[PDB]
RNA sequence: AUAUACCGCCAUCUUCAGCAAACCCUGAUGAAGGCUACAAAGUAAGCGCAAGUACCCACGUAAAGACGUUAGGUCAAGGUGUAGCCC
């Protein structure tokens, strides 16, 4: 089969100062 | 392919804005069928009605 | 390398509380005790009896409160009298923390022979105290 | 409606002069060459992108052509000039620690800004992680020395041309002007020339603000009546 | 924001160029000064060779 | 025992073993079992006034109540079918538009840049991969030790585009920084009628041969599959390419932006020789058509017409034009590109 | 049965000081690399060290000691994936 999954996500907001 | 797949596209001689889109507006050939992807059946029905 | 009871270092990601950020040497010294009664104190006797009793109360508030514990209970116990308080979230509808206190409550009096009673702090979300 | 009015009067008009804060009449041929801004480094030094501007070499000192020296400093003062009146940001740069406090001091006076410290890697090009993503970046940068103290190019003129700021430089005779936006030949290692070079750019900024100051007040007092 | 290929061009015509294929929104404030007084050279990238052969450099020495 | 019971947590921790010696050199899913489950409904099917049902019917307070054995059949099965469908959700495949082939990553869109701090956007800009390898670099400890570099292109369709390596231990990391960092490494590339290039590039980047030839409109792109992509997203239409020497796919991408960005257009041409462009055109006869002319003085003098010019030429033009190529492989009926 | 599927609790270097997201730059945008204080491209949240705390001090001793290394130890603390037994 095929494994060339693109799958976006982002960085969950737990990077504040 | 592309003609088989919409069984409402009816390759006509009358249909000429369907037939515009398998020939080339700068050159004024018929695309070869690997071009579009349409079946030898198709393609010669596009051929005898755009001719 | 040392691992009782230490939240490893990650991403950045992984919300802690302040209990859950505090090895166990920080025990006395930057934390409490979860339970407070006088069996451990010199002289003092039913410290086993007092143990199985904290180990299930936990255990039982964790299943009959499911998905609302933001926190671990703090457990009092005063003369007879046995006090739980625990941190809650806001999702569940009054209603029901009404009726499952009125159940807990009388439920648990009854199997430890004792006036049981929980104290309920409500919190819109988990308290972060820092992203390991 | 009024804004455009604003803009042409304001904003285009300067630049439909040739010399709108008349930058020639502060200086001359003459006094470049009382400053020794001529005097160049020994032939072995010579950088090749720097023959165009060399008249020569006298006893293998290269002599800086002060004919092309003036035409080029004409250009780098009305540049700054027009910066200046339009409110931009101006940043000194020099890491000559012999003219550092001079320098500092000359950004101080007219109002603008200097860096003659250790040049930290990604100043500029990575700003807004050092500052912070609202940061504003130099509109123009003005080179009183463009090589560090190991005699290379300061590392901040590739990244000014980076981030798409342009230059203003003065260039020795070893110094590679190809990035240089408005580069100026002449020394830059004598004190006369250096302190020539503070009072030009000092007094080209500082008439600048005061026409700024001049046709803003003229436009507000003439809109009213 | 500009593209930082220093070496391709100059920050004028690489500003120039965003500026026409919309990718600019707006002219930085310099654009308009530069284009009015340009420089006598255009700040292009160039690589510095050594001379070989017989290619020598074309100052004189003053007498 | 109900005091050896263990948390959710703690049984997945351990039975994913996703912490492990088996995992760190290349030496199951987890399910959420609360997901569906009303706090008061068991087994025995009571309803209890105020958790599981209203507590109040018709004004009045409700009793304890108990769920028929019929009743509560049909509650279960309810509970099984609505497991089924939740699952059965996560077994459906995602229609992948595929790239080059069914498993390369190369050709894939990624989409648009991520918009910058300042409220800065790219929807214009498309994305694409051209080049996803594994790194493997040794360490003291560790030994082994596996990373990604990805290739991608970013372009708006008209005339900007640019590219950017990614190095990143996760994919996705790796793309998110090639193409955040491409939007800001972008070239403008001249178009002649928006369509083409101004004239035939022939250029050697590294060990990198690429030969690219102006085409008319409809001829379409016969470019190697990573030019095309490329092309794509410059906004050219018609171009033949061909690559030569080495297929280095960093070195293809660096030296065709290199081709395209020194290209000189017809008005740059005029201005330098001050004369007139002319374009004569088969298909419009004797016409002469111009398309540039000097901005400034036209020149006098006609440009030296050499009898015989020293130009170097190509073996495999000439031998094409000869009718002495003969390739099986040449001319081959392919899809609209 | 499998510690070579694992959680849990640990040994070991450690009588160490390093680990590292997110970026930036260099190498022609290759694997990779990134310091010089009279400084020359690095900025770095967090983690560890440190600091604090316990014991009789600010000393000492405890405690602490990251990321990783040895598929290191333990399925026989308990739990548990996979496989197996059920007169
Ligand atoms: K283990
Ligand atoms: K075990
Ligand atoms: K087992
Ligand atoms: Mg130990
Ligand atoms: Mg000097
Ligand atoms: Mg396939
Ligand atoms: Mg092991
Ligand atoms: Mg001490
Ligand atoms: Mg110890
Ligand atoms: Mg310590
Ligand atoms: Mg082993
Ligand atoms: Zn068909």
């Amino acid at each position: 089969r095929h494994t060339a999954f693109v799958i976006p996500k982002k960085n969950v907001p737990t990077s504040k100062r | 392919c592309p003609i088989c797949r919409d069984h409402k596209l009816h390759v006509d001689f009358r249909n000429v804005k369907l037939l515009e889109q398998f020939v080339c507006a700068h050159t004024g050939i018929i695309f070869y069928a690997p071009y579009t992807g349409v079946c030898v059946k198709q393609h010669k029905r596009l051929t005898q009605a755009i001719q | 390398k040392n691992r009782a009871a230490r939240v490893r270092v990650s991403k950045g990601d992984k919300p802690v509380t302040y209990e859950e950020a505090h090895a166990p040497h920080y025990i006395a010294h930057r934390k409490g005790w979860l339970s407070l009664h006088t069996g451990n104190l010199d002289g003092e006797d039913h410290a086993a009896e007092r143990t199985v009793e904290d180990v299930f109360l936990r255990k039982f508030m964790w299943g009959t409160f499911p998905g609302c514990l933001a926190d671990q209970l703090v457990l009092k116990r005063r003369g007879n009298q046995l006090e739980i308080c625990a941190v809650v979230l806001r999702q569940l509808s009054p209603h029901k923390y009404y009726f499952l206190v009125g159940y807990s409550e009388t439920l648990l009096s009854y199997f430890y022979k004792c006036p049981v009673r929980l104290h309920l702090q409500t919190v819109p979300s988990k308290v972060v105290y820092k992203y390991l | 409606e009024d804004s455009t009015d604003f803009n042409d009067k304001i904003l285009n008009e300067p630049l439909k002069h040739s010399d709108f804060f008349n930058v020639k009449e502060l200086f001359s041929v003459r006094s470049l060459f009382d400053a020794r801004v001529h005097l160049g480094h020994k032939a072995g030094c010579r950088h090749r992108f720097m023959e165009p501007y060399i008249f020569g070499s006298r006893l293998d000192h290269d002599i800086i052509d002060l004919e092309q020296t003036a035409t080029h400093l004409q250009l780098a003062l009305n540049f700054t000039a027009h910066m200046a009146y339009r409110k931009g940001i101006i940043l000194f740069i020099s890491r000559n620690r012999q003219f550092s406090y001079l320098i500092e001091n000359m950004a101080r006076d007219c109002g603008e800004y200097a860096h003659t410290r250790y040049f930290r890697g990604g100043m500029l090009t990575n700003a807004r992680l050092l500052f912070g993503p609202t940061v504003r970046l130099p509109d123009l940068i003005i080179f009183l020395h463009t090589l560090n103290n190991i005699f290379e190019p300061h590392v901040a003129v590739r990244d000014a041309a980076k981030m798409n700021i342009p230059t203003v430089g003065i260039v020795d005779t070893n110094c590679n002007p190809c990035l240089i936006t408005y580069p100026v030949p002449g020394n830059d290692d004598s004190p006369l020339a250096v302190h020539l070079y503070c009072r030009l750019f000092q007094t080209a900024i500082t008439r600048a603000k005061e026409k700024r100051q001049q046709v803003e007040a003229l436009y507000r007092l003439q809109g009213q009546k | 924001a500009g593209s930082r290929l220093e070496t391709v061009g100059s920050i004028f015509s690489r500003t120039r160029d965003l500026v026409r294929a919309g990718v600019l929104k707006e002219k930085p404030l310099w654009f308009d000064v530069y284009d009015a007084f340009p420089p006598l050279r255009e700040p292009v990238f160039q690589r510095p060779r050594v001379r070989y052969g017989k290619a020598k450099a074309p100052i004189q020495d003053i007498w | 025992s109900f005091f050896t019971k263990l948390t959710a947590d703690e049984l997945w921790k351990g039975a994913l073993a996703e912490t492990g010696a088996g995992a760190k050199k290349g030496r199951k899913k987890r399910k959420d079992l609360n997901r569906g489950q009303i706090i008061g409904e068991g087994r025995y099917g009571f309803l209890w006034p105020g958790l599981n049902v209203p507590l109040m019917k018709n004004g009045a307070v409700q009793t304890i109540a108990q769920r028929s054995k019929e009743e509560q059949e049909k509650v279960e099965a309810d509970m099984i079918q609505q497991r089924e469908e939740w699952d059965r959700k996560k077994k459906m495949k995602v229609k992948r538009e595929r790239g080059w082939s069914g498993n390369s990553w190369g050709g894939i869109s990624l989409g648009p840049p991520d918009p910058g701090p300042c409220g800065e956007t790219y929807e214009d800009f498309d994305t694409r991969i051209l080049e996803v390898r594994n790194v493997f670099t040794m360490t003291a400890k560790e030994g082994r030790k596996k990373s990604i570099r990805v290739l991608v292109a970013v372009g708006n369709g008209k005339g900007a585009a640019g590219f950017s390596i990614g190095k990143a231990t996760d994919r996705m990391d790796a793309f998110r920084k090639a193409k955040n960092r491409a939007v800001h490494h972008l070239h403008y590339i001249e178009r002649y009628e928006d369509h083409t290039i101004f004239h035939d590039i022939s250029l050697r980047f590294k060990r990198t041969h690429i030969k690219m030839k102006k085409q008319p409109k409809g001829y379409g792109l016969r470019c190697h599959r990573a030019i095309i992509t490329i092309c794509r997203l410059i906004g050219i239409k018609d171009m033949y390419a061909k690559v030569s020497g080495s297929i280095n796919m960093l070195s293809l991408t660096q030296g065709l932006f290199r081709g395209l960005s020194r290209q000189e257009t017809h008005q740059q041409l005029a201005d330098k020789k001050g004369l007139h462009v002319v374009e004569i055109r088969e298909e419009c006869g004797p016409l002469p058509i111009v398309v540039a002319s000097p901005r400034g003085p036209l020149r006098k003098d006609p440009e030296p017409e050499d009898e015989v010019p020293d130009v170097k030429l190509d073996w495999e033009d000439v031998k094409t034009a000869q009718g002495m190529k003969r390739s099986v492989w040449s001319n081959l009926k392919r899809a609209a590109t």
